[PDB]
């Protein structure tokens, strides 16, 4: 049969800027969502475009459940999301990069919201999405602080041979 | 190679394939072994009711 | 560490357990994973075999310095002694679940006075289930839930000793000829087999055929049907059946053409055995290896249109609510079966060489053994000399 | 014959296999996405 | 590594079998099994408890069946103050109640008939299916004892006509009066032998043995039902003079006493010569192998007795023999 | 502290029991005892020894009695080149006589009488005081064993009529069909357990019971004497079909054979479901206890079977008991 | 009566001790040499 046989397909995506930007004194900043495709009748579509970078973004943009104070929270907001209690891989959504707090000069706290970045995006490589993420972070003053997420994927079709370590599951989406 | 070409191709035809090959072509085209078969007959029988 | 730029404050993480803060000396940890060496006798080669992994243990050191130590050391015993393990925050390998196993406090009064010392040994603990394990299966189908459903339609509507009088004849001329379909299949199935067991099943079936009133009983025609299918399946293993079901499920699409109850009479012979020889072509399914992925999933497709259709048979017009539901209900488990066995019972992937080469090299580049190159024979279409240039084989998963 | 109100595990995994074979044709449910938020208000729906 | 052991019981997997062992023995009607499982108890938390007294359980070992109960025959939940709690679980094969169950024939005596028509209508009170390979025996008599076990008398009428009774690995009860033919491994020291022990008793061997028995048929009496019905076979590998003599329960006659006869030299022959092996990694009993062992001089072709699938925690897998020829 | 274990020999108190264990069972004729003692002598000195081959033994439990010897029943002398020199006793009850000597029966064969009539005449050749508390039962063919043991006879007799035959704590013989019914304790898990070990078991129960058996009366003779006296009686707790089969050894009448059969259910039923449990700290067997294990759920009442009290110099003074349901 | 396909390894023997006794006089093949690439590539045409 005709060599295209992976059937699978691929769902809604988000996207950033899918709104526009939202612009400010200070400066300009994303909004992403969902994207809408016209045709040439009507007949709108949404986009479904860079699975992992659509993923990567729900991770860092969700609260994760809150660690236990001593004091308690409101049940309205102590984080996390009712669907994981029935996902069987062991682990919680959501991230915890805004949970931190100020400590020690300024220096320590980037230093510590680096830290949680990298714990977070580290659940790609268990879903298999990607085979790699690290995150650069610089402390160039007062108030620039740049960031940069390097995610390495991969491409559909095997090309390489002898591979120190594994080809990656659910690379279907090719990034 | 002579004799494996040959051998391949007497092991196709009805009057010179395997006994268990043969069962298997003839099951392709409506043709069965007869089973065993169970002798049959009446019997009259009488007792008080 | 390398340079004078180091703070130790921003490397290491605080310690902690079950939330209470305290502060940390040490960091230890042991992991390892269990094997079975053996040596052969008088031989000069060994062996290995791994398994499993070997349950890690931490061990921390706490200092305490302020004033009033006794209080937070004697204090924090008590959190120690608690029962069921808790989160630990390990200085190095971050949030960690363990259970404290001992400790030992160190202190004086004429020695060293200020300050306590306290030795601790963690182990990981994970938390399981009481029911001694309950993982689901999915290796296999369920065939009771279906048999049994379909035997409650059956009874229902089948029964010869109530349809209009000049129908009853050929109500029972259909469920003879639909055993009869039964019995020619089994005796293809079997032509080989030579046991005493086949003697009997021909005389049983020979038998049942030649009565004739065995047929009005709606308890004696079910159980003859469902029984000729369970010898039926066990005649033969793997692709033998498909052509054998094939032709069964052919014979039982066709509708009655009489009028008012009699047809249903009649419908129910035709609907139970079409059910019945699905689920037992699906079982059929699940005892081969999948060629290809875009093979299996058409072996999937030919299937869930038979079961679709049936479905809207028995609620045209809530002729059988009940069975419908069973019929959905089996339609979408035999899916989480039969697409799971088309994407990863081998697990294929697609490769993509520079050009065709022969399957011997093929099969020594990708897996490292040429004896393997009997498996892409099934797989890939071309001459053994001009496979490629892409080529489906297994996943490699050292 | 009786058919009675399904466990919650045993109901929501019929949803996702149904989802994922008819919409995405066999593929996994990575969690997460967009997907794993569509079938979990699926599920919900279902238990109300 | 790809499960080389894979254990179920009523369709769900055990996933946590902290221990396991097998065993499949020609010399008996029932194989066995043990499983050792970690259960765990939270106090003031509600337990989940299955306590299942009876259900199918299987075994396959490298993606191959290897035994089928009919399981949780015994339950017994051990417990420690120190150590641990755990729990542990017993099987046997389908024929189980055979092995336990005292005989309810419809009348308890048959008038004529063969051994294979009685093994049927024993058996199958209990629906357990059998595979029968070997020579039909015609029986003039044949009279069940009142209440005897199922195990007593299908061993009891098997060992005058040198009939192997003994369990398969599907779930069945196969009488054979041979190998089952499946040529196996050629089990060379200083490849894969972990360890043996040969033996050679002579207090289990006797150069001659003689049978004795009357006959039971419709008319046969005086010196031709008496004192006629008289054989003696010998072994001939013994050097020594070590006579034996044996009575008949049965019917005797000329054809059987012989089988009788041979029966027990293959029994005392097979009892002076065990060996052991093992052989570390983890097919079938009755199966063909060869053997080298120079130290003793073995070079003779065996017949796998028993066989045994053993493991542990501590990731020590083995396997044993009790090859005899 | 107050002595919680104190013996008795002869009127003289053991001072020097380095060791001691007591135990007693219900499914037996008598209990038994074993006190360590030590010894000491000085070589070319005067040394005094008793080693008396007979004489009552007394054991008090925290200041109650708990066992009569009669004693001294057997006495040896250890000794060793280094750990050291000792003496250990043993004892066991009042019947110590019955359960090895064998019957003096003044003819040997009763006419018509009845078991407790039967069991006061035999066992009162050695005076040993009879605790009787069950239903007498008529018998009209009763002839003991010549030479047969009084443990065997009085075992048989009372198995047939459904008695449980057991000893005291004071001296006496105590025949009962059920529990003295003092109410002991509530053993819960998690305030005084160390151990339980519960187990069940499917190879020693069945599902259907059968008996038969003839009839010796004078007016009784023939067909209703030879086929007629046949019952069946069913557990209805085992939920396969496991049937066994039984012959009774007696004057048959159908209210006897349900009670023979009756027998059997409450001796298999309490094989399947036995119990190990231990209880640090050191009152009687049969009585009727609360238990509580949630890890398998036992929420039972239960009666105990076995009691043993033992101790040691050296961390060890324990109980253990054996219920069952 | 039946001759089916040979397995690989029992078909490269073959080949071997064909070759070495009649042409190389009992020799045995030492890898690597010019032999042993005639070898395989004789046992190559063999199995295609």
């Amino acid at each position: 049969n005709f060599e295209t046989a992976d059937r699978r397909k691929r769902f809604w995506t988000t996207q950033v800027a899918a709104c526009g930007q939202s612009s400010d004194d200070c400066g300009d900043c994303a909004r992403p969502g969902l994207q809408l495709l016209c045709n040439g009748e009507g007949r709108i579509t949404i986009a479904t475009d860079n699975y992992v970078a659509g993923l990567a973004l729900n991770i860092l943009l969700t609260d994760a459940s809150k660690a236990d104070t001593g004091c308690g929270w409101t049940p309205g907001n102590r984080g996390g999301f009712w669907g994981d209690s029935f996902r069987s891989d062991n682990m919680r959504s959501g991230s915890k990069i805004r949970q931190v707090t100020a400590r020690g000069s300024m220096r320590e706290t980037v230093a510590l919201i680096r830290a949680y970045a990298i714990d977070d995006l580290k659940k790609l490589v268990a879903y298999g999405v990607a085979k790699s993420v690290d995150v650069d972070l610089t402390y160039q003053g007062s108030n620039k602080i740049d960031m940069t997420i390097m995610i390495q994927g991969v491409d559909g079709n095997e090309s390489r041979v002898g591979l120190t370590g594994e080809r990656i599951a659910n690379a279907w989406v090719w990034s | 190679f002579f004799a494996f070409a040959e051998q391949m191709w007497r092991e196709q035809d009805p009057r010179y394939a395997c006994c268990e090959n043969l069962v298997k072509m003839a099951a392709r085209r409506g043709v069965y072994p007869k089973p065993a078969q169970f002798a049959q007959g009446y019997v009259r029988m009488t007792g008080v009711p | 560490m390398a340079g004078p730029c180091y703070n130790p404050n921003e490397h290491y993480l605080p310690a902690s357990f079950k939330g209470v803060p305290f502060d940390a000396d040490s960091s230890d940890s042991e992991h390892g994973r269990n094997g079975a060496e053996a040596e052969f006798v008088f031989g000069e080669r060994t062996g290995y075999a791994d398994l499993g992994i070997k349950i890690r243990s931490y061990s921390i050191r706490a200092r305490f310095q302020t004033n009033d130590h006794v209080a937070l050391s004697n204090a924090f015993i008590a959190v120690l002694e608690s029962t069921g393990p808790g989160l630990l925050v390990h200085p190095t390998r971050g949030p960690v679940m363990a259970a404290c196993r001992s400790a030992r406090v160190t202190d004086s009064k004429v020695d060293a006075a200020g300050v306590t010392y306290i030795d601790i040994d963690f182990v990981e603990a994970n938390d399981t289930v009481t029911g001694f394990g309950l993982v689901g299966s999915l290796i296999a189908l369920a065939l009771s839930p279906i048999i049994t459903a379909t035997e409650e339609s059956f009874k229902r509507y089948y029964s010869p000793e109530n349809v209009r009088y000049y129908n009853s004849e050929t109500v029972i001329a259909t469920m003879a000829e639909a055993v009869q379909q039964v019995q020619t299949g089994y005796l293809a199935l079997s032509g080989n087999d030579t046991s005493q067991e086949k003697w009997t099943i021909v005389r049983d079936f020979r038998n049942v055929l030649i009565d004739e009133f065995t047929f009005f009983d709606p308890a004696n025609s079910w159980n003859v049907l469902r029984n000729g299918f369970s010898y039926l399946d066990s005649a033969a293993v793997g692709q033998d059946k498909f052509t054998i079901l094939r032709n069964i499920i052919n014979w039982s699409s066709s509708h009655s053409e009489l009028d008012g109850e009699s047809a249903d009479a009649q419908n129910a012979i035709f609907s139970a055995v079409r059910v019945l020889a699905t689920a037992y072509l699906s079982k059929a399914y699940m005892e081969t290896v999948a060629s290809t992925v875009n093979e299996g999933l058409a072996q999937y497709d030919q299937i869930a249109a038979i079961l679709e259709q049936e479905a809207q048979i028995a609620q045209e017009d809530c002729h059988d609510n009940e069975f419908f539901l069973s019929i959905r209900e089996f339609s979408v488990s035999v899916a989480r079966v039969m697409v799971n066995r088309a994407y990863n019972s081998p697990a294929l992937i697609v490769y993509s060489f520079p050009g065709t080469m022969h399957s011997l090299v093929v099969a020594w580049e990708i897996f490292g053994d040429a004896k393997r190159s009997r498996e892409l024979e099934g797989r890939n279409t071309g001459a053994p000399w001009a496979i490629g240039p892409k080529v489906i084989a297994e996943r490699v998963r050292a | 014959c009786t058919i009675q109100r399904p466990e919650p595990q045993a109901l929501r995994d019929k949803i996702a296999t149904r989802f994922s074979t008819n919409v995405l044709g066999g593929a996994e449910i990575i969690p997460e996405s967009n997907e794993f938020y569509v079938v979990t208000l699926e599920y919900a729906m279902q238990e109300e | 590594m790809i499960k080389p052991m894979r254990i179920f019981i009523g369709g769900e997997e055990l996933e946590t079998y902290t221990s396991a062992r097998l065993q499949r023995t020609k010399k008996q009607l029932t194989g066995s099994l043990t499983v050792e499982i970690f259960l765990n108890y939270v106090p003031s938390k509600p337990v989940i408890v299955n306590a299942v007294r009876g259900k199918e359980i299987l075994v396959y070992v490298m993606g191959e069946l290897a035994f089928t109960g009919e399981g949780g025959s015994d339950v017994t939940v051990n417990f420690a103050k120190g150590q641990g709690y755990s729990v542990t679980l017993t099987a046997r094969g389908r024929t189980k109640y055979l092995v336990d169950s005292s005989h309810s024939h419809p009348t308890g005596s048959f008038k004529d008939t063969s051994d294979r028509k009685v093994i049927e209508a024993l058996v199958k009170e209990h629906k357990v299916v059998l595979d029968w390979q070997g020579t039909e025996v015609k029986e003039p008599k044949i009279t069940l004892r009142d209440g005897n076990r199922i195990f007593n008398e299908i061993f009891e009428r098997c060992n005058q006509n040198c009939h192997f009774a003994y369990e398969t690995r599907d779930g069945k009860l196969l009488v054979t009066d041979g190998t089952t033919g499946v040529v196996g491994e050629d089990i060379v020291l200083g490849q894969n032998i972990l360890d043996f022990s040969a033996e050679q008793s002579e207090d289990r061997a006797n150069s001659e043995i003689t049978v004795k028995g009357h006959r039971v048929a419709k008319d046969v009496w005086g010196k031709n039902a008496i004192v006629q019905p008289v054989q003696s076979v010998a072994d001939s590998w013994v050097g020594a003079n070590i006579p034996l003599t044996i009575q008949h329960y049965g019917d005797a006659t000329n054809e059987s006493l012989q089988r009788r006869a041979k029966f027990e030299a293959d029994r005392r022959a097979a009892e002076s010569k065990s060996v052991n092996v093992t052989v570390f990694h983890v097919w079938d009993i009755g199966n063909i192998h060869y053997v080298e062992i120079p130290p003793e001089g073995i070079f003779d072709v065996m017949e796998c007795v028993s066989l045994t699938y053993s493991v542990d925690a501590k990731s020590t897998l083995e396997t044993q023999l009790e090859l005899a020829p």
